[PDB]
RNA sequence: GAAUGCCGGCAUGAGUAACGAUAAAGAGGGUGAGAAUCCCUCUCGCCGUAAGCCCAAGGGUUCCUACGCAAUGGUCGUCAGCGUAGGGUUAGGCGGGACCUAAGGUGAAGCCGAAAGGCGUAGCCGAAGGGCAGCCGGUUAAUAUUCCGGCCCUUCCCGCAGGUGCGAUGGGGGGACGCUCUAGGCUAGGGGGACCGGAGCCAUGGACGAGCCCGGCCAGAAGCGCAGGGUGGGAGGUAGGCAAAUCCGCCUCCCAACAAGCUCUGCGUGGUGGGGAAGCCCGUACGGGUGACAACCCCCCGAAGCCAGGGAGCCAAGAAAAGCCUCUAAGCACAACCUGCGGGAACCCGUACCGCAAACCGACACAGGUGGGCGGGUGCAAGAGCACUCAGGCGCGCGGGAGAACCCUCGCCAAGGAACUCUGCAAGUUGGCCCCGUAACUUCGGGAGAAGGGGUGCUCCCUGGGGUGAUGAGCCCCGGGGAGCCGCAGUGAACAGGCUCUGGCGACUGUUUACCAAAAACACAGCUCUCUGCGAACUCGUAAGAGGAGGUAUAGGGAGCGACGCUUGCCCGGUGCCGGAAGGUCAAGGGGAGGGGUGCAAGCCCCGAACCGAAGCCCCGGUGAACGGCGGCCGUAACUAUAACGGUCCUAAGGUAGCGAAAUUCCUUGUCGGGUAAGUUCCGACCUGCACGAAAAGCGUAACGACCGGAGCGCUGUCUCGGCGAGGG
RNA sequence: GAGCUAGCCCUGGCCAGGGUGAAGCUGGGGUGAGACCCAGUGGAGGCCCGAACCGGUGGGGGAUGCAAACCCCUCGGAUGA
RNA sequence: CGGUGAUUGGCGCAGCCUGGUAGCGCACUUCGUUCGGGACGAAGGGGUCGGAGGUUCGAAUCCUCUAUCACCGACCA
RNA sequence: CCGAGGGUAGGGCCCGUGACUGGGGCGAAGUCGUAACAAGGUAGCUGUACCGGAAGGUGCGGCUGGA
RNA sequence: UGGGAGAGGGUGGUGGAAUUCCCGGAGUAGCGGUGAAAUGCGCAGAUACCGGGAGGAACGCCGAUGGCGAAGGCAGCCACCUGGUCCACCCGUGACGCUGAGGCGCGAAAGCGUGGGGAGCAAACCGGAUUAGAUACCCGGGUAGUCCACGCCCUAAACG
């Protein structure tokens, strides 16, 4: 049936998007430990 | 002059539209100070506040003009009486001498192509407009506004009507349509007449689905819930509710007066 | 040495299950070290509202070419969607952005919050929505509405030429809209043809014949022609459209009432440009040449597409802003704007390929899921249904044999038809169209397709209507009558209801436990109670704020009942709610009688009784479509039996109407009656209601139901009671 | 974390083909005027039959499956909640 | 089988928990009223307190066990 | 072709019958009460609605078959 | 032609007496009720009184053996719309007339449906008396109804 992966570039930048983690002060804790972890991708890869 | 259908499939027996023989060939709108988009919406800033509400007809909401002192003495044509799916009562367009178009709520018996004014001249034919202290004691009107220069606020439903009984002072007492007696500054303005339309209140929906169409969501009753849900709920089948009846909130839902005891505006009331 | 211990490796099942839809394969010839699996040819089968094309989302090299097979491919593999390398995506007109706004987000002003943060008018962002200027062919191995060819348009900028008060993010118009049913004329698309153009062909008995087969188009400026949409034209007056307007709006007489006229689309026709089958000849995977100087003609059907903002009806009453036109404002009127022409300028990004699927989501080359457009022909009443078949694309990436049991999926059967069984579960009968004919009951609509019947193919003759053609031929669509023929059988194949009686529950259409329950559960119109006079009641939030609602007692919220018909009886003792400026109790505080601690004292510091002290509770009433409840024991009547009657105890009152062995009855298969040969089920009664009962509603109810129970008819592999055959294992 | 799922807001699209013939109009009848009755027109409906589409009733298969919800036959809604 | 409630005049209930007195109403009987009966008026009788045992100076009364009667429960399988 | 009649299917009328149930009448002198006839001890009667073991009571309006 | 009477009918408007309730003043130990009582109301300030306000229903006197109407029935006043009827004049038509199966219309009160309104009265119902018992008669309460609009119901001691 229908799964749960439907894939969209506008949903996937907007939500996970670098802007919308700047935005809120937990999305900013989340790439202060990405970068502490030291991950290659901040961000999920959008095209 | 309610219209009745054949059932010729059910819900059409009892299936009852309103007459709209009243209405003159005006179906469509006016415009540019006449339509404001509806913002159609069954919440605030996020979650539901007032439940079951949504679906339904778009609507576009006719901007009625509600405080008719802007135009003191000066004359207006009735040349339409249209719909207006935003309310329970019909609308009149009004052109003035002016040159104004306004919408103004239609009271009963108006009749298109009549003069009507207002303003504290304005003589008592219906649809005029007259401060409270003006307006003889005895006479119904509606489209009352509750403190002056505030807008009509009053009496502005279908079939309705509020009755003056008497001046005090600065004051006047109004028989509203709840038979509450309530003190109204003389200031205040209101329009003579019932509104008409009186047959609004023996409408029948017929089906579930006019329901819908008005954008009134399916009521589901506590009864039939669990009680994490709904206090009523819960039980093995058809529980009788094993308590005083209560919303889902928890406040009890029969005779429970919940008007704020010290209000200020409690000294200018009288009766139910 | 153990912890169903952790990590890694290797055993067992076992050469077993399986090899991913039963749409199907066979042969010949090539390449090759190696061919069922690669290429080509012939034959066969499958899809064909797709299993064929075109977009969008998604994917990111998968597209092409060359060289290859270690791994990936459920086998092989010389093949690839795989490895290596190279090549391939060209835009003023397609789509998005230098245009617009909606939900929503953001948000200077401003409001709020310990902090982080939360609202929020104007503005901005926000798109398959609105606005905008390209059609047809040809080339690549791979791109084209992008390159080329033809024809045609849009913006700017600079100029001369001619006109006008020019002129804004400001005002007005417009943009601008629902659902259903439709008129006219076109186009797309399709059918036929004695007419036109063609390589060819008479096979096997017959046919040189209006014989067979293939094809008879596309685009196209400015005009014309045909449809159609929008709109009146003057004159005054004017306080409104938040400054001003000659604009708009509103009055008043004049001319039209029309589309007459202005524009604006659509379709022909158009300068001219392009395409061009079948068959044959070949050298490739794929295409080229000829056929050809190709013809490019006439009818008929005809759209849901165009004319579009068409017309009519209806209630549930159906976006905003910009582009565009007009108007004026400052400023300017040597500027500027409008028309025409000429020259010049016209950017960023996407364009490959899959795209109902082996390239997207399902860990897989997964029988699953996935939005939009075209989707031919014949026949079946019609149709996107069903059968076959064009174009096009496939034979589903293991095969070859054998012909056990048994499993799955099918076909058939004597005689009996439900005797099987929880139950006709399943399978079977019926099945489309036309015409007869159709009960109880009923809300008069229905029940109805009730039920049950008859016709259904083909040939000939006569005959009635339309549409397009001129009133005619032809072509197309509907009929009617008569005479015949054949088969077992004529919706001859495929698609296509079994029917009835009765009861329970629910009024119904509908919704739900994705993933065991679709129901008698929920919802539903409708009824009632209650709250709420607006800064409403209620809800989210500490707040601001917002919903309610830009609503106003015919409205909004909460609760229960659940169309409709008849009804919904008694109890306020307790609880809930409502109403009571008396009284009792009652905290902080006031109040200080009086007492205590220190001081040599003035003093300072502690308690501390009367008395005044709110809500609430106690108290007084009311209130059932509020929480809730609605008795026990004795005796008594011309035979027993029974109790209309009475006595007594108790409660606040003691179940009325209407139902009742029921979705409720333990004893119970209560006892009669009916269906049966036989009925713990079903139906109709009696009432001895363990333990019905009136809005957790009661009793009925036409219609309705993949709900539940009982019965009958038809039919049958359900059964006695099995048997045979087919294919996939 | 609402790219599955539930609800709502904004904006688009989809629903082949047949039946039934409500209201209302025109004419006739009827009355004093009516009510009302006949046809013809008309095309209403949480209307019927039945494809696409949305489901998921019953049975069979499936059970280390094609599939961590499937397949075959059958069945429901299909202009509206 | 379990728990707990009561057997009291002919009948229906008080009297018990705080032991020394058995009461109310109907009924029955006598008299009165009426032509008579019912109703009414005036007076009167009526109880081994279900039986057995002790607890005491003393039991309808306090406590055990049987006898029926009423009501409730017997659940998860 | 028609055709007596036979068969299938569905309607209409009538009759017999049926657990049980309603009301009617007649019976042995039964039980309960007093409705109405006298102002019948609440004047009576009536249409209608409600209620009550029952005659009946009451409400609205009417009649003199009463003052 | 010209006069006349009348509660004849429909709509709209309007007046006051009286009842109930609300408010203020004043004022006390009882008020209601009956045959007698009781329920009930009342120091939480009743009845009785004054003043003001709201609301509904019916119209005293005139007024009766009266009047009108086909019947049921119709009663404050005003206006409009309207029917029937009587008299005089003897003006015109000129037998047009009577009854009436059906049908059609009207039709007290009670009753039903929808909405409104509800002061008093009042089935049902709740108490308090009486009785042996009281589901009644009497008393205190009290819901439908009584009123309005529309649509039904078609009954009667609709009786002269
Ligand atoms: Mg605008
Ligand atoms: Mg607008
Ligand atoms: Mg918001
Ligand atoms: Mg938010
Ligand atoms: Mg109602
Ligand atoms: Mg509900
Ligand atoms: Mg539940
Ligand atoms: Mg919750
Ligand atoms: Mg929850
Ligand atoms: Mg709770
Ligand atoms: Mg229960
Ligand atoms: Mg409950
Ligand atoms: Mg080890
Ligand atoms: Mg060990
Ligand atoms: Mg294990
Ligand atoms: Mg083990
Ligand atoms: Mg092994
Ligand atoms: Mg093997
Ligand atoms: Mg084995
Ligand atoms: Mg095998
Ligand atoms: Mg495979
Ligand atoms: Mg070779
Ligand atoms: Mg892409
Ligand atoms: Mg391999
Ligand atoms: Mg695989
Ligand atoms: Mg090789
Ligand atoms: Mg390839
Ligand atoms: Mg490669
Ligand atoms: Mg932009
Ligand atoms: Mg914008
Ligand atoms: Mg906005
Ligand atoms: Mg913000
Ligand atoms: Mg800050
Ligand atoms: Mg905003
Ligand atoms: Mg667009
Ligand atoms: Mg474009
Ligand atoms: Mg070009
Ligand atoms: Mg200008
Ligand atoms: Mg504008
Ligand atoms: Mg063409
Ligand atoms: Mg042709
Ligand atoms: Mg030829
Ligand atoms: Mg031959
Ligand atoms: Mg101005
Ligand atoms: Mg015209
Ligand atoms: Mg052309
Ligand atoms: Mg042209
Ligand atoms: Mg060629
Ligand atoms: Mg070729
Ligand atoms: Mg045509
Ligand atoms: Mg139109
Ligand atoms: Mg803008
Ligand atoms: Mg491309
Ligand atoms: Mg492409
Ligand atoms: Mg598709
Ligand atoms: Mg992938
Ligand atoms: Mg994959
Ligand atoms: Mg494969
Ligand atoms: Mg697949
Ligand atoms: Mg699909
Ligand atoms: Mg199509
Ligand atoms: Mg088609
Ligand atoms: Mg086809
Ligand atoms: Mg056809
Ligand atoms: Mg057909
Ligand atoms: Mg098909
Ligand atoms: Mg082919
Ligand atoms: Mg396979
Ligand atoms: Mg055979
Ligand atoms: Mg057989
Ligand atoms: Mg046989
Ligand atoms: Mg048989
Ligand atoms: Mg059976
Ligand atoms: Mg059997
Ligand atoms: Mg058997
Ligand atoms: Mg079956
Ligand atoms: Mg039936
Ligand atoms: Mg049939
Ligand atoms: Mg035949
Ligand atoms: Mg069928
Ligand atoms: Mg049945
Ligand atoms: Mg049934
Ligand atoms: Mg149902
Ligand atoms: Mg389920
Ligand atoms: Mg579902
Ligand atoms: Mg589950
Ligand atoms: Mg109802
Ligand atoms: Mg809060
Ligand atoms: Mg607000
Ligand atoms: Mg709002
Ligand atoms: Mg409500
Ligand atoms: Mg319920
Ligand atoms: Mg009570
Ligand atoms: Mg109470
Ligand atoms: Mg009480
Ligand atoms: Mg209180
Ligand atoms: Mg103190
Ligand atoms: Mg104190
Ligand atoms: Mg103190
Ligand atoms: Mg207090
Ligand atoms: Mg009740
Ligand atoms: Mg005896
Ligand atoms: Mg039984
Ligand atoms: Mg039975
Ligand atoms: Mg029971
Ligand atoms: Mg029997
Ligand atoms: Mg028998
Ligand atoms: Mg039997
Ligand atoms: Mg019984
Ligand atoms: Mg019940
Ligand atoms: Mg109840
Ligand atoms: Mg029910
Ligand atoms: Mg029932
Ligand atoms: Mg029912
Ligand atoms: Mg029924
Ligand atoms: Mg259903
Ligand atoms: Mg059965
Ligand atoms: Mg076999
Ligand atoms: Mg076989
Ligand atoms: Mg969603
Ligand atoms: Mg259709
Ligand atoms: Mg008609
Ligand atoms: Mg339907
Ligand atoms: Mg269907
Ligand atoms: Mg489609
Ligand atoms: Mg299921
Ligand atoms: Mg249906
Ligand atoms: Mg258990
Ligand atoms: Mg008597
Ligand atoms: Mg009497
Ligand atoms: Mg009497
Ligand atoms: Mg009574
Ligand atoms: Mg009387
Ligand atoms: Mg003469
Ligand atoms: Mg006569
Ligand atoms: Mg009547
Ligand atoms: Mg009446
Ligand atoms: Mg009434
Ligand atoms: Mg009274
Ligand atoms: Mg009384
Ligand atoms: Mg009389």
């Amino acid at each position: 049936m229908k799964r749960t992966w439907q894939p969209n570039r506008r949903k996937r930048a907007k939500t996970h998007g670098f802007r919308a983690r700047m935005r809120t002060p937990g999305g900013r804790k989340v790439l202060k430990r990405r970068r502490q972890k030291g991950r290659w991708r901040l961000t999920p890869a959008v095209r | 002059a309610v219209k009745k259908f054949k059932p010729y499939t059910p819900s059409r027996r009892f299936m009852t539209v309103a007459d709209f023989s009243e209405i003159t060939k005006t179906e469509p709108e006016k415009s540019l100070v006449k339509p404001l988009k509806k913002t159609g919406g069954r919440n605030n800033q996020g979650r539901i506040t007032v439940r079951f509400r949504g679906g339904g007809h778009k609507r576009l909401y006719r901007i009625i003009d509600f405080k008719r002192w802007d135009k003191v003495g000066i004359p207006a044509k009735v040349a339409a009486i249209e719909y207006d799916p935003n309310r329970s009562a019909r609308i009149a367009l009004l052109h003035y001498v002016d040159g104004e178009k306004r919408y103004i709520i239609a009271p009963d018996g108006l009749q298109v192509g009549q003069q009507v004014v207002a303003g504290p001249d304005a003589p008592i034919q219906v649809g005029n407009a007259l401060p409270l202290r003006f307006i003889p004691v005895g006479t119904v009107v509606h489209a009352v506004e509750l403190e002056p220069k505030k807008g009509a606020k009053l009496a502005r439903a279908a079939g309705t009507s509020a009755q003056i009984q008497g001046r005090e002072g600065d004051y006047v007492i109004l028989r509203l349509p709840s038979g509450e007696l309530r003190k109204v500054h003389g200031e205040c303005y209101a329009t003579v007449g019932a509104v008409g339309n009186a047959d609004h209140k023996n409408i029948v929906l017929g089906k579930a689905g006019r329901s819908r169409w008005l954008g009134r969501r399916p009521h589901v009753r506590g009864a039939a819930m669990n009680p994490v849900d709904h206090p009523h709920g819960g039980g093995e089948g058809r529980a009788p509710r094993g308590r005083p009846p209560a919303s889902p909130w928890g406040w009890q839902t029969k005779g429970l007066k919940t008007r704020k005891r010290r209000k200020p505006s409690s000294r200018f009331i009288i009766a139910r």
